[PDB]
RNA sequence: AUUUAAAUAAUAUUUUAAAAUUUAUUGAA
RNA sequence: CUAUAUUCUUUG
């Protein structure tokens, strides 16, 4: 009797999907909730864990925080361009980066002016060190499905320039080893893997060849 | 009657008792308990009247963090 | 693959559909509620 | 050089004889409670 | 007695010199003797022991 | 057979050989059935091994008038 | 399942190419908690999964290109023999694994 | 073959049949 | 056909009230949806995509929904995603810190 | 089918034969049964042994770009054998090793590649540390934490609980006097309704006068 | 033990087989001259754990 | 037989695989083999020169080889030097004594046969390490001077030297941060360390549950 | 691990008898 | 005998 039962659960379902009564959290009781924020819509969004499976971006270890700042709305002709980059690149990368890296806390936001230039900030593990704060440049010939690989690759040098900057980092390794797991917030619908924790946990087992 | 004398002192530690007809007897509503010794501890204890079939270590025989006035 | 198990079939009907129509996995379709700011900052 | 002179491990023991299927096990040996 | 040539052996007995074993009185009335009588003494409880074991006592 | 609560997939069996009864006729590559045979002589392991298969037509291939493809 | 270990030969079959892919060790559901529904179709499986994965759709990433598609061609290494020593040195660099010169 | 006969103790020869042949 | 009985004819009324739902009012608007956002896909995000993916506007549709797979309440995978966290296995009734039983 | 009945319907037996068979068996069921021969344990699968300027030659044969590790071994099923050198002797497995292990003997460097041991992230060494002790001595010591906190203040309380017990026999020993007086007096009462002069020795009350009931 | 004694009657200078297989009882039977050539079960195989697979060993 | 109860449910005397049951090889047997002019007192005396010179006979030998045992000899006037397996403690220190030495080898049984019959290999092969157990009692004992006690001092005993605390263990971590990276790993990890009280080891998991397998359990109490 | 022997081979085990059973054929109603 | 009792103690 699995079948009709489970016809009525589907209409039921699509019921409440038209009428408001439908609750899609509720797999995700046991999370801390994210920042409702205006920036930070990439959070709440469930994200499929394939193709978190398929970006994985590590920057260097010493990289304690990644935000993305970017202005509602941009007064400058070339301003939207770097607006939609930023908002690309805060969209794409920053939910899986701290996926993997786990230490790294990413936030980005809506900040309501015009004003056309987006920046990121990058915080190391040191709390002496300044964080440094790279621009979004982007390159009149340069389209958003190119600029944006560019920008990460901004953001990849200037953590670890930042991470090889660091004053002794006996210090920092030892910050970094116990500092808390930041990427609780994340919300990822396990897709075929589902059944139990070790494929939840899959993309961390890495097949090493030739040792 | 057959009852499980467990010490309170927690290590599981029971003795088979069978109760007097007085004890036998409902007239009161308490749990036996008696001084005896301990074998686990090597020392006199008190034990509690408990069901023998039953785990004799459950996880609500678990006491309560007490912080001791000794040392600093 | 044939699924002897029903939720066996629900795990290769969601691999399909991965696959299939993958137009779902873009982030775009993700963002779908977000093609402008948040949904507060509209009109009536 | 100086090596203690018995060890003391906290560890308890793993038999006693008014417990039925207790007792150390060949590894290959059906383990307890198996095919239940 | 559990030697010490057991499969089993038991920890430490207890002390004898600490909660000693009282000689009572046999409650079973085939081993009772028979001039005991069953010791209705109309009294206000004492609830400590120590002054509880005076009244067992005749020292003056 | 692992009594961790997690079990990231390791290239050998970190262990040393899988304990238990089912794992002895696991790791020889027979059938977890193996585990109620009394007879575990050479004709009982090669008859559950499955190298031979003991199955039948109904009627002879040449006479046979559906499609079993496999079907025994 | 899986009790041993096994290396397999697959091919990306979006842009065709060859990547390795290895199957470990996951020890089988305990013996003691006993099923025997779980125990039998996870040793028929096992067999499956020892034989070519015949009855399985493989789902992987390309590392060539980089997503998780269920388009994957499990070769026999002796097709991947022959495909591997017809090929000039520099598709080589392409189409299979780092080195393998 | 409720009970199996002991077959293990004979050397593999056809016996004669009882009714033979003229 | 029995009203009389309680839970015998008001749940098959709450089926029939459940299936009288779907295919006037519930399934046009499903289906509805269902080409309306892969309307909402080709014109806006589509021609992003074809442009970065490298092809034309034409075969990066069929490259991006290479068939259609439309939902119908006898076909469709899961109602909602497995669980993020699963709870803990205690040891068997209750013991601690551990059981040495299954 | 009668091989399921059990019979045993033997040529040589009855006449009859198993009806569901197959009429040839190249190797029957006890020489499959032994693996030792068939499997390569402890067994050489090539019989003969090439002279240095064989083995070069035989080397020579082989086309560059080419590693052992992409042979893998094959599995358990799979007969152990080797044709020798032939062409494409490189592809069969115990060929390739075989030959290397001459090429060991007879001191020939060997061009092609050595076998590789793929490993996971989440490897153990050989010695490995264990956690069954270590499971045992940290719950044990759970437990005896737990007596360290449970113990605390017992002294009391098992002084408490010998005054409850006293109490507890002394209020039932008081009441039970109580009862059995009225009982007695009741009894005395019932049987001065009988006429029965009851003597002052012969009541176990010996002070008690009847005639005050 | 009777049971124990009825492999070899009438060999009076024997001793009989005991509980559990002593050593030599065990190395017995890969110590003839018949065994010598007997390279599997020779000083004792079946009590060892089992030689480690090649890293690819699978029974399928 | 059915009034007698049954004990330990393998039976008390029980073989399983991988007991180590030594045949015993007698100091005194050993000292009169010398003495009478069988073995060389020159050379290092392995199990494979015993077997050679007629000492012990093939039955005698099966896995694991020998027990050096010392019955009724209190001194060893010369020097003597053996490789046995599993000697007794006084008589290792009975042959220390006389300024010999005693090196405890331990092998697996592919080792036995590969030194028992050396003319089968021309080359010298790849030997297998010894069993988990036996490298806990025997090969990396101090006390039995196994052979591995250097290996152990130098090379096991010694973690990764990235690794963490949590992650020690592994032969390379699997992870950068020691910290657990799972947020399900991380709430069980919680729950362990309010499951046990808060002790300094209740970081890593161990599984509430047990084998009782004779493969992993170690000496409950002896000298040391 | 305080602490003494030894001729290392097995293969066998009365006898005649039910009412019965089981397998495969033939025949009768 | 099988289950429940898993420390020196305990059920049918
Ligand atoms: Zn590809």
């Amino acid at each position: 009797s699995e079948r009709e039962a489970a016809q009525y659960k589907f209409i039921r379902r699509w019921e409440l999907q038209m009428r408001d009564e439908w609750d899609q959290l509720e797999p995700f009781k046991g999370l801390p909730k994210p920042k409702r924020q205006f920036g930070n819509e990439a959070a709440e969004v469930i994200w499929p864990y394939a193709l978190l499976l398929e970006r994985v971006v590590k920057v260097h270890p010493f990289t304690k925080s990644i935000y993305v700042y970017y202005a509602q709305r941009q007064s400058t002709a070339r301003g939207k361009l770097a607006a939609e980059i930023a908002r690309s690149f805060a969209r794409e990368f920053l939910i899986p980066i701290t996926f993997h890296n786990s230490q790294v806390y990413t936030e980005a936001e809506m900040l309501l002016e015009y004003s056309e230039t987006p920046w990121v900030v990058l915080h190391s593990l040191d709390n002496g060190q300044k964080p440094r704060i790279l621009p979004v440049a982007p390159v009149e010939g340069t389209p958003a499905h190119t600029a944006v690989e560019q920008l990460l690759a901004e953001v990849v040098q200037g953590c670890e320039a930042l991470g090889a900057s660091v004053a002794d980092p006996v210090t920092a390794t030892r910050v970094l080893n116990e500092r808390p797991l930041q990427n609780q917030y994340v919300r990822v619908d396990y897709q075929w893997f589902g059944d139990t924790p070790d494929e939840r946990a899959s993309h961390l087992v890495r097949w090493e060849f030739e040792p | 009657n057959m009852v499980a004398l467990r010490s309170e002192a927690n290590t599981g530690h029971m003795e088979g008792y069978l109760k007097t007809e007085t004890e036998r007897l409902d007239a009161t509503g308490r749990k036996v308990q008696k001084v005896l010794w301990d074998p686990v501890l090597q020392r006199h204890c008190l034990f509690k009247e408990t069901k023998i079939k039953g785990p004799f270590m459950t996880k609500s025989a678990i006491a309560k963090k007490v912080d001791f006035p000794i040392g600093g | 693959e044939i699924p002897k198990t029903p939720r066996e079939y629900e795990k290769l009907l969601e691999r399909q559909r991965y696959d299939e129509e993958r137009w779902k996995y873009t982030i775009e379709y993700l963002f779908r509620k977000y093609e402008d700011g948040p949904p507060e900052l509209l009109d009536r | 050089a100086w090596r203690p002179y018995q060890m003391l491990k906290p560890m308890p023991h793993n038999w006693g004889p008014a417990v039925r299927s207790s007792g150390v096990r060949g590894p290959h040996m059906q383990l307890l409670q198996e095919r239940i | 007695v559990l030697h010490k040539w057991a499969v089993v052996s038991r920890s430490a007995p207890p002390p004898r010199g600490l909660r000693p074993i009282a000689r009572t009185i046999p409650t079973h009335p085939r081993l009772r003797p028979v001039d005991y009588k069953i010791p209705y003494v109309l009294r206000t409880f004492i609830k400590d022991r120590h002054t509880s074991e005076v009244q067992h006592l005749e020292n003056r | 057979f692992s009594t961790f609560a997690l079990n990231p997939e390791t290239s050998v069996a970190p262990h040393g050989p899988p304990r238990g009864l089912v794992n002895r006729y696991v790791s020889m590559g027979l059938p977890p059935w193996a585990a109620w045979c009394n007879k575990v002589n050479r004709y009982s392991l090669y008859r559950m091994s499955g190298v031979t298969q003991r199955s039948f037509l109904p009627k002879p291939p040449q006479e046979m008038d559906v499609i079993w493809l496999n079907e025994r | 399942s899986s009790r041993f270990f096994q290396k397999y030969f697959i091919r990306c079959g979006n842009c065709q190419t060859i990547q390795r892919y290895a199957k470990g060790y996951k020890p089988i559901p305990n013996p003691i908690l006993f099923d025997s529904d779980a125990h039998c179709r996870s040793y028929h499986r096992e067999r499956r999964d020892c034989t070519g994965l015949t009855g399985t759709l493989v789902t992987c990433r390309c590392d060539k290109c980089a997503r998780v598609h269920s388009h994957w061609t499990v070769m026999d290494f002796q097709e991947f023999l022959d495909a591997k020593l017809v090929m000039t040195p520099e598709e080589r660099t392409a189409l299979l694994w780092p080195g393998a010169g | 073959i409720h009970k199996g006969w002991r077959t293990w103790e004979y050397q593999h020869t056809r016996p004669d049949p009882r009714p033979f042949p003229d | 056909e029995a009203h009389k009985e309680s839970e015998l004819h008001q749940n098959r009324l709450r089926w029939v009230e459940t299936m009288k739902w779907w295919e006037e009012i519930g399934e046009p608007h499903h289906q509805q949806h269902a080409a309306s956002e892969w309307e909402w896909f080709r014109q806006r995000v589509l021609p992003a995509k074809a442009a970065a993916m490298g092809l034309s506007e034409e075969d990066a549709a069929r490259e991006l929904r290479r068939a259609v797979m439309h939902e119908t309440p006898r076909w469709y995978s899961r109602i909602q995603p497995p669980n993020a966290r699963s709870e803990i296995k205690e040891p068997r009734d209750q013991r601690w810190p551990s059981s040495p039983k299954w | 089918t009668p091989m399921m009945l059990n019979i045993q319907n033997m040529m040589w037996w009855n006449g009859k034969r198993n009806l569901y068979r197959a009429t040839y068996r190249e190797k029957t069921w006890y020489e499959i049964s032994r693996t030792g021969a068939f499997t390569k344990g402890r067994r050489p699968v090539m019989r003969q042994k090439y002279s240095r300027e064989a083995l070069q030659a035989a080397l020579a044969m082989v086309p560059p770009g080419f590693e052992v590790a992409d042979v893998p071994r094959p599995p358990q099923r799979i007969l152990a054998q080797s044709e020798g050198i032939v062409g494409r002797w490189y592809s069969n497995y115990w060929t390739l090793h075989s030959m290397r292990y001459q090429c060991l003997l007879a001191g020939v460097e060997w061009p092609l590649g050595e076998r590789q041991r793929p490993r996971t992230n989440y490897d153990e060494p050989f010695f490995f540390a264990d956690f069954e002790e270590s499971k045992a001595i940290r719950d044990y010591r759970s437990r005896w934490i737990n007596v360290n906190r449970s113990l605390v203040g017992m002294t009391k309380r098992m002084k408490e609980a010998e005054e409850e017990a006293r109490y507890m026999q002394f209020r039932k020993l008081q009441d039970t006097f109580w009862s059995n007086r009225k009982v007695l007096v009741n009894r005395v009462k019932s049987m001065y309704n009988q006429g029965a002069r009851t003597s002052a020795k012969d009541m176990p009350i010996k002070t008690i006068n009847i005639k005050a009931f | 033990m009777s049971r124990l004694r009825i492999r070899d009657h009438s060999n009076k200078l024997r001793q009989p087989m005991r509980l559990r297989a002593t050593n030599a009882d065990i190395g017995s039977g890969s110590s003839s001259i018949e065994w010598e050539r007997a390279s599997n079960r020779k000083y004792g195989a079946m009590l060892a754990p089992p030689k480690r697979q090649d890293f690819e060993f699978r029974v399928v | 037989f059915m009034l007698a109860p049954r004990v330990s449910a393998g039976g008390p005397r029980n073989r399983y695989e991988g007991k180590l049951v030594f045949s015993p090889l007698r100091l005194s047997k050993l000292l009169w083999a010398i003495d009478t002019g069988r073995i060389n007192p020159n050379e290092v005396i392995t199990l494979y020169h015993l077997r050679q010179a007629n000492v012990v006979g093939e039955r005698e030998i099966v896995w694991p080889g020998f027990v050096l045992i010392s019955n009724g000899v209190r001194r060893v006037p010369y020097p003597i030097h053996i490789e046995l397996q599993n000697a007794s403690a006084e008589s290792i220190r009975l042959i220390e004594e006389a300024g010999g030495s005693f090196t405890c080898v331990y092998m697996t049984h592919e080792g036995l046969y590969q030194e028992l019959h050396p003319e089968e290999y021309p080359i010298f092969m790849d030997q297998e390490l010894p069993e988990r157990r036996g490298l806990e009692s025997l090969a990396t004992n101090p006390s039995k001077r196994g052979w591995l006690t250097r290996w152990y001092e130098d090379s096991s005993k010694y973690a990764h030297p990235a690794a963490g605390r949590r992650y020690s263990h592994y032969l390379k971590p699997p992870t950068e941060r020691d910290f657990p990276a799972t947020v399900e790993e991380y709430e069980m990890v919680k729950h362990h360390q309010k499951w046990h009280l808060n002790q300094p080891g209740t970081g890593t998991l161990l599984p509430w549950h047990s084998y009782n397998t004779a493969d992993l359990v170690k000496r409950a109490a002896g000298r040391l």
